């Protein structure tokens, strides 16, 4: 999830918005 | 933009960036 | 504890820190 | 709601506690 | 990506956040 | 500027994108 | 609530919301 | 100390509190 | 230098950053 | 005091250093 | 003061901290 | 340059003004 695609690995802040309501 | 690592309070400070007033959920467990 | 008065990303910071692995979800109204 | 009373008034750790998954 | 509302040290965040690798130019008035 | 127009009225993350180098 | 780790900056900001008005000693010297 | 406690180690919320004035 | 307007977890923040391994006491009026 | 003043006014690195332990 | 290690987002607060009206590069690239 | 400087080395107050304009 989120912690594996954005800290664990690197993501974009198009991909941040995947965990916007 | 970038990729960076977004770890802990960072991601959620990000979420909040990027997402605001559509809010978010931080959901660790996945 | 005490009362807390948050704004903006301090409330997303203060709810990382009272949820820490749950998570949360951050619901502003509009 | 937790957002706006926080901000306008004040918030015990224990409303926030709400809002945990 | 919505809006923001930006003041002091939240603006650099946000730009650190958007600028990432390539990093900023923080520039105020006086 | 950038600083007082996020800080008085608001602020897209794309004006921002303006100031990286 | 939870346990997480809390470090440097984040050790103190939480201190800040946990104490908060009370106030608090940050001596990482112990 | 706290740093022992709550960063090398883990605390929760209330163990913080000890740090309190 | 210059001169901070800092409130809030700014504050400790800032007191953080100056005061490093020697850490501080946050003492706010009541 | 120093929490009242950068926040009211404003406050000096060399004035916040005072709270150092 | 003090030196401590400073990162990412916390380097930029610092730049912010000290700096502030000034206004700093953050130039990760050098 | 400074990431250098102050993250994967460290720094003083000092030597984080040499990256103020
Ligand atoms: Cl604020
Ligand atoms: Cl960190
Ligand atoms: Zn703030
Ligand atoms: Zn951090």
């Amino acid at each position: 999830g989120i912690v594996e695609q954005c800290c664990t690995s690197i993501c974009s802040l198009y991909q941040l918005e995947n965990y916007c309501n | 933009f970038v990729n960076q690592h977004l770890c802990g309070s960072h991601l959620v400070e990000a979420l909040y960036l990027v997402c605001g007033e559509r809010g978010f959920f931080y959901t660790p467990k996945t």
